[PDB]
Formats: C-alpha cells, structure tokens, sequence
DNA sequence: GAGGGTATTCGCCGCCTACCTCTCCTAGCCCGC
DNA sequence: GCGGGCTATGGCGGCGAATACCCTC
RNA sequence: CGGAGAGGUA
C-alpha cells in the first residue's frame, strides 16, 4: 500500500508537517524563496521539505487537453519544521506568504494522515 | 523590497545590476503623484495673472 | 454559502445584538465566529451526572497509575545516581568532577519531578474542566480541546465558526431567558438589573 | 460587483476544499475568509481593514 | 477571587444647500499563441 | 516575445458600552 | 454618467 509505505517513511523523518497561507498563483515562487532561505540563511535544521500539493488538471480547454497545476489546496504551503521562530521568519517573510494556518490561536501541524493523503500522487 | 527579495532568490555569479532593477514601482509612483494628487492642480489660465 | 455565516450588522454593530441574545461578551463572539477559539454548544448532564463517580474513580485510577509510571522513572533515575556514585568512587575523580556529575543528576531529578508535576496539573486541569463544562465557554489551546475530546469524547459537543453560534441559538429558548432577566430585573437589583 | 465577486469565488473555494476532503484547519480558514468576505459585502471596514 | 463602585478608553455618529469647470479612474504577473 | 485575463496618523464634541483600579466579604 | 480628487460661484 503506498499509503502504509508513505505513512512508515514520514514516521521517522524529524519534524512535524504545518501548513502556511499564500497569496493565489504566487505559491511555487514562494517555495523557492523558502528553500532558497534554507540553503542561504543557516536554517537548514529547521526546513527539512516544502511542498505544493499539486495535481495538474489535465482539462479540455482552447478545443484541447490542457494541465492546470492547481495547488489541491489553493493558496496552503505545507512545510516540515519544528517549533523555530526562524522557520517562521524564513517562510512568513518570504514573498507571497500571509501567515501560519493555526488551528485555534498558534500554528497547529496536520495529523500524519492528512500529510500523507495530500502528498501521495493523485 | 523588490530588490532584497531578488537578491536571495537568484544564484550569484548569474547577477547582474539590471536584473535586479525593476524601474516599474518608480515610473508608476511618479505618475500617480502627476495624476492623481492634490497638490498637482489643473492650471488656472483665466488670465495671466 | 457552503458554511453558515453571520450578519455583521447584528454581530459588530454596538450593542452587539448577538452579545445579548446569547449572553456572551463581544470578545468572545470575536473569537468564536471568527475561528480563534472553540466553544461548547451544550454538555450533557444526566451523562455527566450519572457517571460522575465513577469517572471520579477511574480518575483516581489514572492519577494514581501515571504516579506509579513517574516513581519508577524516578527510581531508574535514582539507579543512575548509583551508578554516577559507584563510577566517582572506584576511580579518582575530586570535586570538580563530582559536583559536575552530581548537579547533572539533581538537573535530571528535578526535570523528572517537573515533568511530574505537569502531568498531574495537566489531569487537574482536565476534570476542573469537566467539572465545570457549562454551554458558552470558550476552549482555547487546541491542544487542550483535543485532550478533553480524546479522552472524553462523548459528555459533551464544542463546535466552532458561525455554525456553532447557529447550534447555540437553536438549543436555546427565549422564555427561560426572559424569565430569568425578569427576576433579575424584578428581584436583585445593581449593575446585575442594568445589564 | 467586486465585493460580490469576492464572496463568490471564496464560497466556491470553500465548497471545492470540502468537497475533496480537507484538514479541519484548512477549511477552517476558508470559512473565516468567507465570513470576512460577507462582512465585507454587507458593512465593508466596519471590522478590520 | 468575586464583586461592586468608581473611573478610563475607544469605537461610532454627526457636521447647509444648490450649481459650474477640469483631470484621473490599476498594476503586476502568469499563462497562452 | 508580446498580448490578454485574473488576482491583490493636523478633527472635535457627545455618547455609550466595553473595560482599569480599589474597598468588602 | 458611476466613483475619487481639485478649483470656483452664491
């Protein structure tokens, strides 16, 4: 089952997924930025991956098929890291990016189950 | 703030100043000041004076 | 609309209309309606009530088996201690060396104890919680919402948004309330008739 | 027109991400931008920017 | 602490009528041909 | 490479209610 | 002819 297997590998690997607010198209520049301030910045201990749950949408469009690669979640960044005001530095003042998506008041991390529904290719 | 925000967002030895450069904040906020200001008044031309 | 939503006319506009009708602060209607906070649509009572001493037992039950957990981690801790002294006195170690090793374990020692001391307080805080659990309270902290259903998952409903006003308003009748403002007004007197 | 708008594409956004399934907090924050949107359209800044 | 009595602060509402003239009413960017 | 569509702190008075500070039980 | 701003007349 890729489900088991994508369950068992993220079991392991540090840090718990959370999810960030961007701004409609400007996503995948914001993961640049993201992972490029990891790289540059002396934070790699914090992002361990950022992701853009995307499925293109291959839909007939102009007469012909045509692949959207819509965010499955619109305008949400998931992003694993720990409990480092660096890594929400490095992503909230990245570009195209609004804020934590927290579940009452401070950021809250999805349930692995939900991390691995939406990271699995569809 | 453009230019900060490119600067870490693009691989060194591929910059170069006119890349960087987006001219197009300035040129916009000139003309929203020769536009759409109220200090940028319609000339009074009744009379000379 | 996919989600109920509130009227901000009845909501923002001062007096909030709907601080009154439901008896709840403007902050609180803040919070609620705009996702910053849980809040318990109803508790049930004769659930609560019937099973209150039992779960009072099962509570003492817990407590006393997660103290059990912690004496035993204490004791491994304290079977370390053995081993740190054993380990200073068979070679030659003086007192820099010594001390090193004995504020490490009275570090780990204290650390034992606080972690100890949260548990019990976090349970502590849990059945204050559930001894307390009446409609229109706010449950901030996630994690503590997520706690009490985990554990105690029936008992009680919390929703939140516009449509845990709209269960509010549903499980709520105006005659009791009317009746009850009279009272107050009639009877009592104060800031509590003003109000 | 554009508040409307507004309130249309988020109740669409909305309604998609329930639809294909989502954390609670994700659609959490849908409806709270939904419910800013319609208080927006019904009484624009009387809460908020 | 709860409670009450006083203050204290902040949000909102209101601010004549009628008329003439003029200039601007997006910008950035991402996808498509 | 160019065109088109989609998205993103110099007011001032009155007033009331949503809230600081202090004595009492 | 809808909005914003500026100037002006009584």
């Amino acid at each position: 089952d890729p489900a088991a297997a994508l369950k068992a590998e993220l079991r392991s690997k540090p840090g718990d997924w959370y999810v960030v607010h961007s701004y409609a198209g400007y996503e995948n520049k914001v993961k640049a930025n993201l992972e490029t301030r990891v790289q540059n910045l002396d934070v790699g201990d914090y992002i361990f991956q950022v992701e853009v749950p995307t499925e293109e949408v291959t839909e007939i469009k102009n007469g012909q098929r045509k692949q959207v690669n819509r965010k499955v979640l619109p305008g949400y960044i998931l992003v694993r890291m720990d409990l480092t005001d660096d890594s929400w530095a490095a992503v909230r003042n990245t570009p195209g990016v609004t804020g934590f998506v927290g579940a009452t008041s401070r950021p809250s991390a999805l349930a692995l189950d939900d991390v691995v529904k939406f990271l699995l290719p569809r | 703030r453009v230019v900060r925000e490119r600067m870490t967002t693009q691989d060194v030895e591929a910059i170069t100043p006119q890349t960087l450069i987006n001219i197009r904040p300035v040129v916009a906020a000139i003309k929203e000041f020769f536009g759409t200001s109220q200090l940028s008044q319609f000339m009074d031309q009744n009379n000379p004076l | 609309l996919a989600a109920p939503v509130t009227h901000i006319w009845y909501f923002k506009g001062v007096p909030s209309r709907l601080g009154y009708l439901l008896d709840l602060a403007p902050k609180d209607l803040e919070k609620i309606i705009y996702f910053a906070a849980y809040v318990i649509t109803s508790v049930d009572e004769e659930m609560r009530h019937n099973e209150l001493s039992t779960l009072e037992a099962e509570m003492a039950v817990e407590r006393k088996a997660v103290e059990d957990q912690r004496d035993g981690e204490l004791e491994a801790r304290a079977q370390k201690l053995e081993a740190d002294l054993a380990e200073l006195e068979a070679e030659g170690a003086k007192a820099d060396a010594r001390r090193k090793v004995r504020d490490g374990g009275e570090r780990e020692m204290r650390q034992i104890r606080d972690r100890a001391q949260r548990e019990l307080d976090r349970l502590e805080d849990i059945w204050s919680t559930f001894t307390k659990l009446a409609p229109k309270q706010l449950i901030v902290d996630e994690n503590l919402y997520r706690e009490l259903v985990d554990r105690y998952g029936e008992y009680f409903t919390g929703a939140m948004g516009a449509e845990s006003i709209q269960k509010l308003i549903e499980n709520f009748d105006i005659d009791a309330e009317a009746e009850s403002l009279r009272d107050v007004i009639r009877n009592g007197k104060g800031q509590k008739k003003l109000r | 027109n554009d508040l409307y708008r507004r309130v249309i594409n988020r109740n669409n956004r909305l309604k998609r991400l329930i639809d294909l399934g989502a954390p609670e907090i994700i659609v959490n924050n849908e409806k709270r931008m939904l419910q800013e949107s319609v208080d927006a359209l019904f009484d624009n800044g009387r809460r908020g920017r």
